[PDB]
């Protein structure tokens, strides 16, 4: 009983960190990026007006 | 005698920062250490014991003449500054010397006019370029460079020039480096030769 | 005092907008105040903005309509605008303007004074050290306020915020350490308002009886703006007067700063300044500071001021210039969660991310109770560990739960179903939110209490 | 060396014709003394400041980031005092020094230096901290005039081929670097072994560097052979045949 527990934990983690790893060098880069950008496009907007 | 504030007083010749700067502080002492003369920036940010930085430069510290200047800190801290910091006192031989005879202060509040905010910064520095000409180490510590930067924006859009990045004016960069740059180890002018230093202690809140 | 009689004009150069041109003026003073008269006989009054050679101009209040160019007048009172002041204006409501809008008469002058005031000597500033009781359990507790602390409470629209600030008017007052409450009174003023939820105020006021020791303002939405400008002016000049020339301390409270906002940026598009940041004046910042710091202790006296704004947030912006400045010039600040409304809970106050500056000299050992700061850093922690915990069993699940997070559960759930829960008519003195408190921390074993000195558990804890 | 000074205490508008009057010395030394005269600026973006300031006072159409309208005319006409003349022997060089406010890269001042130049040298702060004291990001550091200078006569023929050959090595070694980061190590192939193994050895001796030596071109072609032969023989894929049949072993 512990052995199959043993092992099919150990791939469920391995799982989750893979998903952790996704969100975390991944798609948080991006939306900050693209955040920044907006500010950028709407104060230049401004200036003009 | 009277010195125009936005000028600078001629010097003899500048000098290398040779002579270290010392504080009872171990930390800043030793791992991170400050030179006479020289240029430092702190955090300015709520709980953080900025206080305790003020404090030991005012009583531990190799400067024979201290200047702190203020920009505006909502009015009540400044009530605390001007009530603590005239108490202090130091040993000098064996004496208290409470009357803190090494000080000066320059107090603004957040509803002065606006050019008396924006020109504190260059009065402190005239004062302190005053004392330095006396062949003395100085050291100078400004409360927040950030309300002054907000005082120049204001004034700045008080006259409505075209607003760069972030709503700041182009004088910005500029006017930070001027500032800061007028520091330093400093041979004076005058027949009975001497030599005395600058050092400034600018503080950031972003 | 003016020995001379007054002018009257007949010239009118033109009309533009909600301005009036006049020329050859004789000595034209940039502030002073001036009547019209109408055809019809109706009565007007403006404010002379901007002043060049002979030409003159003036604001009117009450709007450009019907205003001709032979058969109109203009007065001059040569004089800036002025306000009566005297201790009997308590229990009166006025308009703003100085009318009352109440049944009564108009209050005598005791003494005039200049509407704009002047700045406070650094020097003479001192460090609040008492404290004000509010009658809310969180603001008391999780917070507090010093006799002349300026905190700001920040909120949305369509959540409760003028019930907050009418149960603090309610409930105002000193708390009894063991000279009287004559000596604490309130400056109630309400900008830009519903006619709804203002006849509230002025009801919510007349029937609990606050009357005794309340000054009431009223500004409509509808009114004209240059009185939304002059009006706080004028209250916080009459809680200065209070506060200063007689021994009193002062709660002055402000509603919907952002109205005033707008009327700063009416006021200056009607000057033609080029607009800075999202239109708001560039000289925003300067105004704000002149309508607050006009509080705290000063030396040789006892009076003091204490000064309570609300602001309404635009859609959560908190990079909006007017939150923002604000923030930079007031000590701290609170929330209000517009999650908790939608939980139904009376008071909506949040927790975790308010905060007050003065809070350690506002409480200690010669105020109420040595145990007050102890207890709010010790419930500040449980708190947020508990929101922590449940969001550990939003996924991981009640079955893999220890017993001490269970009790971190029971704790949140009864803090949010009791304590903070207050009712429009409860009153609670802060004696009994420190009971309710340790009640609260009671639960978790002596140990658990990290936070708190073993001595204050071995007094109180049993 | 002859000196041109300007602290930044001096007067704000002076900087606008602080450059132009070295380059003036520089032409005449260039031109009319066929002296191969070199040229190093500090801080265009000063240069930038002052005129924005300028500008600003009078009122005039702003572009982008509240820059004059038309500073790329003015950095053109700074920019294009270069190049050699017929029957001269002289040669002017420019190597002028820019600061980006930041890492941004499309802020206008380093975009239109961009535009303007032939290429660039791109020093990144992520090697700095790094301790690798030629901080130089090899990656967008293009340069322009790799063609005419390079083969044959000049070096070795084998030059250009080897340079675009480490191009793309370090370019997959960022990628695999990348792909490591998310996925973890032991998901990655031997290929992506040998990739991060030619990344350390590179970025080891390729880059890093004395500040005093003095290296030789075929030493630094030595160099490279050496770590393309960390990879196999096939993996080449930007050399031609030609070439590996004689160099590769």
């Amino acid at each position: 009983s512990l052995q199959t527990s043993f092992v099919t934990l150990d791939e469920a983690i391995k799982i989750t960190n893979r998903r952790v790893n996704a969100i975390e060098h991944v798609i948080i880069p991006r939306i900050e990026r693209t955040l920044a950008y907006i500010i950028t496009e709407l104060d230049e907007r401004e200036r003009e007006e | 005698q009277v010195w125009p504030v936005r000028q600078v007083r001629p010097v003899t010749e500048k000098l290398p920062a040779n002579h270290p700067l010392l504080t009872g502080q171990r930390v800043l002492d030793a791992l991170f250490p400050c030179v006479q003369g020289g240029t430092t920036a702190i955090p300015g940010a709520f709980g953080c014991g900025k206080t305790v930085i003020s404090q030991s430069l005012s009583k531990y510290s190799n400067s024979d003449v201290i200047i702190y200047v203020g920009c505006g800190e909502r009015g009540n801290e400044m009530s605390e500054v001007l009530r603590d910091f005239p108490e202090l006192t130091m040993e000098v031989d064996g004496k208290v010397e409470s009357i803190m005879k090494r000080t000066a202060l320059v107090a603004n509040t957040s509803n002065m006019p606006v050019a008396a905010r924006e020109a504190s910064i260059y009065t402190g520095i005239t004062l302190s370029e005053y004392f330095r000409d006396m062949g003395y180490h100085v050291s100078m510590m400004a409360d927040s460079t950030s309300r002054w930067a907000e005082a120049l924006r204001e004034i700045s859009g008080r006259l409505a020039e075209m607003p760069a990045d972030s709503g700041y004016p182009a004088y910005l960069g500029a006017r930070l480096a001027s500032f800061y740059e007028r520091a330093g180890r400093v041979k004076c002018l005058g027949n009975p030769e001497r030599e005395g230093s600058v050092s400034i202690v600018g503080a950031v809140s972003p | 005092y003016l020995s001379q009689p007054r002018l009257t004009y007949k010239t009118v150069s033109g009309v533009n907008g909600p301005l009036v041109i006049l020329d050859h003026v004789k000595f034209p003073r940039y502030a002073e105040i001036v009547h019209l008269t109408l055809p019809d006989g109706t009565k007007r009054s403006g404010q002379v903005l901007e002043v060049s050679g002979s030409k003159a101009v003036v604001q009117v209040f009450e709007g450009t309509s019907g205003i001709d160019a032979k058969k109109t007048s203009c007065e001059f009172t040569g004089d800036i605008l002025r306000t009566p002041v005297s201790e009997d204006m308590l229990g009166r409501v006025f308009n703003g303007s100085g009318k009352p809008i109440d049944r009564g008469p108009v209050v005598l002058a005791e003494d005039f004074l200049d509407i704009m005031g002047q700045p406070i000597n650094p020097q003479c500033r001192i460090y609040p050290e008492e404290m004000i009781q509010t009658g809310i359990s969180a603001i008391d507790g999780m917070n507090s306020i010093a006799r002349g602390q300026k905190i700001p409470i920040f909120s949305a629209a369509g959540l409760p915020h003028n019930e907050i600030a009418a149960q603090i008017c309610r409930q105002a007052g000193l708390v009894k350490k063991s000279y009287s409450e004559e000596n604490f009174a309130i400056v109630f003023a309400a900008m830009g308002v519903n006619m709804e939820t203002a006849r509230f105020f002025k009801s919510d006021f007349e029937e609990n009886g606050s009357m005794d020791n309340v000054c009431l303002f009223l500004n409509l939405a509808n009114d004209p703006t240059i009185e939304r400008i002059i009006t706080p002016r004028l209250a916080l000049t009459t809680a200065e007067f209070l506060a200063y020339q007689c021994e009193k301390h002062v709660l002055v409270i402000l509603t919907d700063m952002s109205s005033y906002a707008e009327a700063l940026r009416e006021v200056s598009a009607a000057r033609e300044e080029v607009p800075g940041r999202r239109g708001f004046p560039g000289y925003m910042y300067t105004d704000l500071a002149t309508i607050y710091e006009r509080a705290g202790r000063v030396e040789g006296r006892n009076g003091s001021i204490t000064q309570i704004p609300i602001l309404t947030m635009p859609n959560d912006d908190i990079t909006h210039p007017i939150p923002d400045l604000t923030g930079y010039i007031t000590e701290g600040q609170i929330y209000v969660d517009r999650q908790l409304h939608n939980r139904q809970i009376y008071p909506p106050i949040n927790v975790l991310p308010s905060l007050s500056r003065l809070m350690k000299s506002a409480i200690g050992e010669g105020m109420t109770r040595k145990d007050h700061a102890d207890v709010s850093n010790q419930l500040y922690a449980c708190y947020a560990i508990g929101k922590d915990v449940q969001a550990m069993k939003a996924v991981v699940g009640e079955e893999a739960l220890t017993s001490d997070d269970l009790l971190y559960l029971e704790f949140l759930q009864k803090f949010e179903k009791n304590f903070i829960t207050q009712g429009p008519y409860e009153n609670r003195t802060v004696y009994e939110t420190l009971d309710i408190g340790w009640q609260l921390l009671r639960i978790f074993p002596k140990e658990m209490l990290k936070r708190i000195p073993q001595s204050t558990l071995s007094e109180f804890y049993p």
